[PDB]
């Protein structure tokens, strides 16, 4: 999971 | 004539985007009237990420905390909420561009149109639909969040998604503009998995009509089904059952084409049980789930 | 990660659309500065279509012979001439909307945005190409006429296209903003046919390497080719031939992804050789051509 | 051929  | 994946003209909507930074993060923010919209995720450090406890975070967070820039221009903030995985900034001047708008829901099957920006900055605009496990193909590179998805209905804009993370998958989760998550999705960094996608069924059916106006029609046949024995079919190969409402909607390119919405049905199941060959439809191999029936009614 | 068809923001090409009207014809201009620019043809009633002289049709006609709207304010039209294929309407209010910008003529293999619009009220957008062919395949319908084709370089608004017509193919046929026609054609409701289109070889390999920057790897070999087997092969599948200039042009994406331009080239070669067997590049089937390597930097 |  990556947050933008 | 001619098919194509259109976004609406995202002119409305690059009136509304702004810069938001708190400490090292910069993102993207929806400026209506005198409130900014953004990912609550922008008060976190790359350790909060890992487990955070968003109330703890934001109580330890002030308005001078945010830097908001419309343009050049700093704006003010002067009161911040949360509203579910959002944050809502109440600033010091209504945005004179603000449009005609409202916060809808999209449904799983249903279009948008994503105006990606990064600094604040418009950069593109492209067409994505909401999947029935609730995320989107979408294009999105770090500095995205803040991004907003949205329809124009005459002079209204309905935003219905803002962008907060990407997936391992590279699909991506995100909100509506009441900062609930589509999906079961959360806001942190942790191993979260897309749910098993299935076809959007509709889509399928509209773009097949498409194919037969544009004249390719080798797939019809004259089979019988009905609505319980297609959907039952459907399931096993993980396309969405069709509804009621579903074969409403298809109803003008039935017309249109002469082909009851079942017969067309029954031509899909046929495709489903026997696979295409190596045979094309539009010139693919696969058949397309995000060619709206609206989409192809309006461009015959 | 994804990879979408994007459009640039349309924001400052809609403040620069009007609705052109010309007695029983309504169709859209583009007004910059005091000049409002729209298809010639609107002057044409159904029988001149057939086989119009433009100069005489256009010296019968006066400046309250036309119509001009911004929003529901009335432009008043202070004089007229002919720009090739585009009238030139003189306006006595100059666009407070007016973008930089500048008039420049694509070339076969280019991309642009299309802003669709109809009523002189923008409608919709989507990314498109200049065939080799020098058509373009939209998406329009009656009314569309004077809809424009546009880039963006940093802050100024490139026009390249105005939209005229539909061939019987399902093609379409436009200017630049000098008012001449891309390719063979003229402005005569008569039959016309365009040359026998190819791909764009170097898009394709373009859209090859957004694949691997976006994981998709499959397609990839260790084989590898010299230009001119690689030209040999092209050819022979209605491909564009490959220049060691365009070869320079993929540079940077070849060094971003350490992958040759010529063992792309070989990937493309057992694509094109052995097809794909039901697996997708990118979500797709078919090879795509309508992303120019600029287009693959930019958004990636 | 179709003007639009």
């Amino acid at each position: 999971t990556v947050a933008h | 004539s001619g098919f194509r994946k259109m976004a609406f003209p995202s002119g409305k909507v690059e009136g509304c985007m702004v810069q938001v930074t708190c400490g090292t993060t910069t993102l993207n923010g929806l400026w209506l009237d005198d409130t900014v919209y953004c990912p609550r995720h922008v008060i976190c450090t790359a350790e909060d990420m890992l487990n955070p406890n968003y109330e703890d975070l934001l109580i330890r967070k002030s308005n001078h905390s945010f830097l908001v820039q419309a343009g050049n221009v700093q704006l003010r903030v002067i009161g911040h909420s949360m509203q579910n995985c959002l944050l809502r900034l109440k600033v010091d001047t209504s945005n004179p561009k603000t449009p005609k708008y409202k916060f809808v829901r999209i449904q799983p099957g249903q279009t948008f149109s994503v105006l990606a920006c990064y600094n604040g900055s418009p950069s593109g605009v492209y067409q994505c639909a909401m999947r029935p496990n609730h995320t989107i193909k979408g294009s999105f590179l770090n500095g995205s969040c803040g991004s907003v998805g949205f329809n124009i209905d005459y002079d209204c804009v309905s935003f219905c998604y803002m962008h907060h993370m990407e997936l391992p998958t590279g699909v991506h989760a995100g909100t509506d503009l009441e900062g609930k998550f589509y999906g079961p999705f959360v806001d942190i960094q942790t191993a979260q998995a897309a749910g098993t996608d299935t076809t959007i069924t509709l889509n399928v059916l509209a773009w097949l009509y498409a194919a037969v106006i544009n004249g390719d029609r080798w797939f019809l046949n004259r089979f019988t089904t009905t609505l319980n024995d297609f959907n039952l079919v459907a399931m096993k190969y993980n396309y969405e059952p069709l509804t009621q409402d579903h074969v409403d909607i298809l109803g003008p390119l039935s017309a249109q084409t002469g082909i009851a919405v079942l017969d067309m049905c029954a031509a899909l199941k046929e495709l489903l049980q026997n696979g295409m060959n190596g045979r094309t439809i539009l010139g693919s191999t696969i058949l397309e789930d995000e060619f709206t029936p609206f989409d192809v009614v309006r461009q015959c």
